[PDB]
């Protein structure tokens, strides 16, 4: 719960993955458009693996 | 002498030969405060050909399964031009608008539109669908800016109230047999006579497609829609550092 | 001091005429006539149609004495609505210790909600009145304070707290066995006019989803907090409801909007259920028929 | 009659018939109000007013 | 000191009375009004702004709201087929339940007054047609061809450069306020049907589409008045708004 | 503690004491209690004939 | 006897009402007032009058709470350091407390009209240097430099025979009046933050002091109005009084 | 407030007294007449035929 | 040091706008900040107890012992008024009884 | 109108709009007072008053 | 969005066939020579 992991967001290539789709598009597309994210984030072990 | 019209306000106008009129929101036009109505003890900037400006902003493709979009203002200018560096420069604000919306299309095509203003045109949420959860509105929702945002459930106008009766607000409509464009004159409406431009957006831009389009197969798939808007009579107040935000 | 000719140069459409009655119907008759047309309008143009009964069909002539005072905002607003209910039970969770803090806010039951959010801006005085009992109904001979708070003044915090000695705030001393207390309140926001809609937040920064509760919270419209106890130190030995009405006098209304059609879910929030969307009139099973 | 101008309707020239016992006049009656309408500013707020007559689009 | 008697109707509260009460605050100058704009002095400004009537008010599912709005007309291969049909009184729970001059009625129990349909058609620019559009009077049942619509107030509608009309439904009574017609003994304040018919065709050339939406707008005229305010038929509450 | 009122031709009629309809936001209503003298209210002549 | 209804409201305590009332002692002429000085007429002299603003409120203690009425300037050794920085609202919790301008607009829910800060320089007389003193309006956040609350409203303020300075706050706002700006949807209603910087130095010969003090006073304009009055926010009293 | 003595006679209900009671409907106007044939002013025109 | 507060206003300071100041100042006269009826005395009649066991109690009339009256009247030092006071009677536990 | 001058306000030329229904003036309405103000008393007590434009310390 | 920022015209295909951008005159001087590249630049007039 301290050791932090830095790796792929897995979520923001997902909402990707969802506006190939069109699941979602212009929604999702809004999203990391106006919020800006990161491909690399850095969490700890327990966030990452149950929930976060 | 209806059809045709043209639109110069700043140092950019606008041509148009099949529209249908210019309707002026309310009865009256934007005009400066007065004096009876002024609170700030402050003299105003008024730039007066820099900000009043057609600014095109954007273009959302019209499919014929869309549900439609919406623009709040002033926070779609809020990032573009001498109107966005004077407005996160200065706090207190006012303006109308001149809003203009394109939308062109050949004369086998058919579909109508319901471009329509609305004063503050807060924005409600599914509630977690079921109608339990208290859910707010995130803020690319609530402030959409030059992107826009595609409307979730439009007869609703994600806010509860119902598209049929939108029609009351200052509107026209945009059917692609008769014109191609709209011109709505909005003046200022708040209660307080100046406000921030960064917090509080007085109204937005409903362009709803009402009877959908179509086109037979051969035709040019492809119908944009782009609003131009330009601020009329704006002035400013209550000036220090850059706010984004 | 200038020289320059660009500077030395640098309104309403409408006027409001009076009208009492509707309109009366003058006589017309039939007209074979090319060139005008009063049917075929121009829906696109944004307005509603001009074309009256006469130009349509021949009419007789009708003066028309229907009054037009009905449906003006003094007597489509005037009348008291139940805006707010307040609970003072003997035991419980909800206010168990005979004082209850009611922030005013009248968005809280839909019949007086519907009307009031057909307008966005509206600038009026209220009376209000606060019809009291006990839960079965019944009237006891208990004593009640009723104390306004406004923004910053201190709330009271239990029933035998100082804030209860309103040196300032306006209190009324009523029991239940007289008639309900009413009392009248004027135009006190900042702004001028109490907007039902307020598109925007109250502060600057960032706005994370954790502080999104402020959208739509506009600091012109909540003007304080009602509060209520029973008279004295020990606890009172009747359970207590305070109805509140509130009629609408010196209403002016601007910006009209669409009425509400869904089920109202919250408090200051236009929130909606969203699988159960149901449309805003009854429905049929073919267009043809009836 | 010489109270305060405190109503919420100041802002027309015409007063109205308001009974009122209290030197505030937000106190007052709703009394009865005139009855001017204006629906030209929601109905055809257009810049150029056309007639009836006419076709709208010439 | 002065002899008052206490007539009855006295320490009852009328919720509609227009009485003096207490001011709270003594000497409180409120805030001065802006100019601002749009200022409803009255609700009959409101019932004269054309509104979009939902004829077309059969499909519910949440997925197709958006379809009651506008009524189809398409290329008929015939003679005379009737297109819509609807009842033609603001009261009645059906398709004027969408407009405004329908739910501003619903708070009032008795109107007056000749009242306006306007029909915008949303074709294409090279798809004419003729339509019929024929308000029946009250007793006169739903027509069951279009030789016995004709017989009441009509009008003939062209697909032109003036895309829409208006059908001015007007006023025809035995009374001169009626009350909300529903079925029953309430059905006496009926105000007819409005029934619309194909009067030539839908023509169109190679390339358009064979099938057009017509628009439904309403509203009412300047002879339009209401009284006796009630409260509406809907009730926007189910549980406690928390 | 009683409460009257007056639900014209159209408006919801009350199903149950405890009904959304008591809310009274436009119809006429009076708040009497038995201990006080009879409501008295007059009616208009309220017939569209 | 004459007719007469109880409408409600009757048998009521108002705590806030003008009524007439019996009189204790019949036709008692009181004692005839003496020209006593200093009569005061309006409260709203009482918010013009200069009275101290303590922006130093950091000390706490009993043996230096004489600490808080003024705050040091000192010989900076650099460019353009940040001496001092309050909020410049009277309602909120913080400097404002202290002065009367702000505990009479504790008895007021809001306020209007700008107000004036008086700063008074109170070192040695050979001891000269440039404040720089910025309002900024609301939205701006706490300036991290000297120039960028240079952009606001401020005034270069010279050490001199003249010994203070008046930075006058305007009237900057969105609305007629506002209420007591506190955290939360209530900081709507902030009017800024006042900011003191170095603009050249504090420079001193060798016998000075190399630290001195100003005294911030603080009252309102001739424009400043209050309205709707309330009860103040602190309570005097915690148990009985005896 | 002003000095007001209750006389008897007071809370009772008379039902032949005139007064005055509040209206339910504020600022309604009713249905203008018509001339209907044969309006009685008196009842002594009944009684003379 | 001069003692006076300061007679610089707004317009000699930054430049400002004609503006129209219509906001009244009779809020804060002495006859609308003091005519609130606020609490200056409490007299407990017990049944049995030591304070004032047998149904009479004598208040001298010092309205300075409760701090929300006393703290706004002691802004002024010296004041001349009429007032009118009020007597809400009640039980301990709220309610009226017929005494 | 026929009171005795027992008010506790006297001492001034113009009277109040007081309602009053005894015959005792110290019965009476508060009213509405003069919005007379003079701040001059308390804000700039000098004996020779100067100007704003001047410098104060000449 | 940025070429919008200039002077500008919005032209609608219509009966009327044609429309006339008018580049106005914006310079810092009375008359500019020709623009070439270099420091002849200093009198370019702006791109359409
Ligand atoms: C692992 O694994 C996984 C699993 O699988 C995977 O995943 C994947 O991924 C992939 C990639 O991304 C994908 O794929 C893709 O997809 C996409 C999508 O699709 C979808 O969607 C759609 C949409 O729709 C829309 O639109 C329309 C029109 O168009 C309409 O109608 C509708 O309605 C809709 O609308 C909506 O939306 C919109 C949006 O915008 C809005 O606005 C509105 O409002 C609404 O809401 C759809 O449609 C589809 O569908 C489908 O399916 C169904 C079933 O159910 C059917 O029925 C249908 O019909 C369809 O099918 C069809 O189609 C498709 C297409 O779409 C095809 O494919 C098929 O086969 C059939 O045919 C869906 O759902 C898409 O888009 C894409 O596509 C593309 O690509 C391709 C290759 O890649 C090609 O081939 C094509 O062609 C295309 O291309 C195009 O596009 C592009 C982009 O955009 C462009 O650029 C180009 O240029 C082009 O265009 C052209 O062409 C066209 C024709 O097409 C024309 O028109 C134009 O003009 C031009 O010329 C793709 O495919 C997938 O999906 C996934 N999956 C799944 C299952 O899904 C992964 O990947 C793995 N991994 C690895 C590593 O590998
Ligand atoms: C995976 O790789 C990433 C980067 O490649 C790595 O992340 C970094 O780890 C270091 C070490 O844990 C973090 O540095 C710490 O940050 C905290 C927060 O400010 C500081 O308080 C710490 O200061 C201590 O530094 C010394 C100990 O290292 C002590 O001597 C000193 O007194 C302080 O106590 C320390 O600087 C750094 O923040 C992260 N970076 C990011 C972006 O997360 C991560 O640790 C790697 N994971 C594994 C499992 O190896
Ligand atoms: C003894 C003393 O007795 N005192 C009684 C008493 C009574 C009433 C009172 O103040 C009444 C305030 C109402 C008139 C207006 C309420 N308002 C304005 C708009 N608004 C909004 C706007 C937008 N969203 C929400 N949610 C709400 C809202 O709720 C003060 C004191
Ligand atoms: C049936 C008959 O009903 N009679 C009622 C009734 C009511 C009131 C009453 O007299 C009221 C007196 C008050 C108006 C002023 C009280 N005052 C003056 C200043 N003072 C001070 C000054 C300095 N230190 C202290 N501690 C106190 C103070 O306490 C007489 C009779």
């Amino acid at each position: 719960k301290i050791d932090l992991i830095r790796t792929l967001n897995i979520p923001v290539l997902t909402v990707i993955e969802w506006s190939q789709v069109h699941f979602l598009r212009e929604i999702i597309e809004a999203m990391l458009k106006a919020y800006q994210q990161k491909l690399f984030v850095t969490h700890t072990v327990d966030e990452l693996l149950w929930g976060y | 002498s209806d059809r045709v019209a043209q639109l110069t306000i700043g140092n950019s106008t606008i041509t148009t030969q099949e529209a249908a009129n210019i309707i002026v929101g309310y009865g009256e036009w934007p005009s400066y405060c007065s004096d009876d109505d002024a609170t700030a003890v402050d003299k105003p900037t008024r730039p007066d050909v820099s900000v009043n400006r057609f600014y095109t902003l954007d273009t959302k493709l019209w499919e014929k399964s869309s549900k439609g979009w919406y623009w709040k203002f002033p926070d779609v200018l809020t990032e573009t031009g001498v109107f966005g560096q004077n407005a996160q420069f200065h706090y207190l604000y006012r303006s109308g608008f001149c809003i203009h919306v394109q939308c062109n299309a050949s004369k086998f095509h058919q579909g109508a539109l319901l471009v329509a203003i609305l004063p503050e045109y807060v924005i409600g949420t599914v509630a977690g669908g079921t109608g339990t959860e208290d859910s707010h509105p995130p803020y690319i929702q609530t402030q959409p800016g030059a992107d826009g945002f595609e409307l979730q459930h439009p007869y609703v106008l994600d806010a509860g109230i119902p598209i049929s009766q939108l029609t009351v607000c200052p509107h026209q409509w945009i059917n692609l047999r008769t014109n191609n464009c709209a011109t709505i004159i909005v003046p200022y409406m708040n209660t307080l006579p100046f406000d921030s431009a960064l917090n509080h957006c007085n109204f937005g831009l409903l362009v709803v497609p009402i009877s959908p389009l179509d086109f037979d197969q051969g035709a040019t798939p492809v119908i944009p829609i782009t609003i131009t808007l330009a601020p009329m009579c704006s002035e400013f107040a209550g000036l220090r550092q850059a706010v984004t935000q | 001091g200038d020289r320059v000719a660009d500077m030395i140069e640098s309104r309403a459409l409408t006027q409001a005429l009076p009208a009492p009655t509707g309109q009366n119907t003058q006589v017309s008759s039939h007209r074979l006539d090319t060139g005008e047309v009063p049917a075929l309008q121009a829906a696109e143009i944004g307005a509603s149609s001009n074309t009256s009964d006469e130009s349509m069909i021949e009419t007789r002539c009708v003066l028309n004495s229907h009054s037009t005072a009905e449906t003006t905002l003094d007597s489509f607003f005037s009348r008291a609505g139940l805006v707010g209910e307040i609970d003072l039970p003997l035991e419980g969770t909800t206010n168990p210790s005979g004082y209850a803090n009611w922030d005013i806010d009248i968005t809280g039951y839909a019949q007086m909600r519907r009307k009031v959010e057909l307008f966005t801006y509206m600038r009026f005085d209220a009376e209000f009145t606060f019809v009291a009992c006990t839960p079965t109904g019944q009237v006891v001979p208990q004593l009640l304070q009723y104390m306004f708070v406004p923004p910053g003044a201190p709330k009271p915090e239990s029933r035998e707290s100082l804030a209860w000695q309103t040196a300032t705030n306006p209190s009324v001393f009523v029991k239940l066995t007289d008639p309900p207390a009413q009392v009248s309140v004027p135009f006190m926001s900042p702004a001028s006019a109490y907007q039902w809609f307020y598109d925007g937040y109250p502060t600057f920064g960032e706005h994370k989803q954790e502080k999104d509760l402020e959208y739509g919270a506009c600091p012109n419209n909540m003007m304080g907090t009602f509060s209520v106890r029973t008279v004295g130190s020990s606890k009172s030995k009747y359970a207590l409801v305070v109805r509140i009405y509130m009629r609408m006098k010196h209403v002016r209304a601007w910006i009209p909007r669409p009425m509400r059609n869904q089920n109202y879910l919250f408090k200051a929030n236009p929130n909606y259920a969203g699988d159960s969307i149901k449309p805003t009139g009854t429905s049929r099973n073919a267009i043809t028929t009836l | 009659s010489h109270e305060n101008s405190n109503s919420a309707t100041e802002g027309s020239t015409i007063n109205y018939t308001t009974i009122n016992y209290y030197k505030d006049s937000y106190a007052a009656t709703a009394g009865k109000q005139s009855l001017k309408q204006d629906p030209d500013k929601f109905a055809n707020p257009v810049k150029d007013i056309f007639t009836e007559m006419a076709a709208p689009l010439k | 000191g002065f002899p008052t008697e206490l007539k009855p109707g006295t320490n009852q509260f009328l919720t509609t009375d227009d009485g003096v009460s207490a001011p709270i605050l003594p000497n409180f100058h409120p805030t001065p009004c802006i100019h601002i704009p749009g200022e409803v002095r009255n609700l009959l400004e409101l019932c004269q702004v054309e509104t979009i009537l939902e004829v077309n008010n059969v499909p519910t599912n949440a997925t197709s709201l958006m379809e009651r709005l506008r009524f189809p007309v398409s290329a008929q291969a015939g003679k005379g087929e009737l297109c819509a049909v609807f009842r033609a009184d603001p009261g009645r729970d059906g398709p004027w339940q969408s407009t405004m001059l329908g739910q501003l009625c619903g708070y009032y129990t008795q109107w007056s007054g000749s009242l306006e349909v306007t029909f915008m058609f949303t074709g294409s620019f090279m798809a004419t047609g003729k339509m019929l559009i024929a308000y029946t009077p009250p007793g006169g049942p739903l027509p069951k061809d279009r030789a016995t619509a004709m017989l009441g107030t009509h009008v003939i509608w062209d697909f032109g450069l003036q895309s829409s009309v208006t059908l001015v439904i007007p006023w025809i009574s035995n009374t001169h306020y009626r009350a909300h017609a529903r079925d029953g003994v309430f059905d006496y304040y009926t105000t007819g049907l409005v029934s619309i018919w194909y009067q030539t065709n839908y023509v169109v050339p190679i390339g358009a589409p064979n099938t057009a939406y017509i628009i439904a707008l309403a509203a009412a005229q300047k002879n339009f008045t209401m009284k006796l305010c009630k409260d509406t038929s809907h009730i926007l509450q189910t549980a406690s708004i928390q």
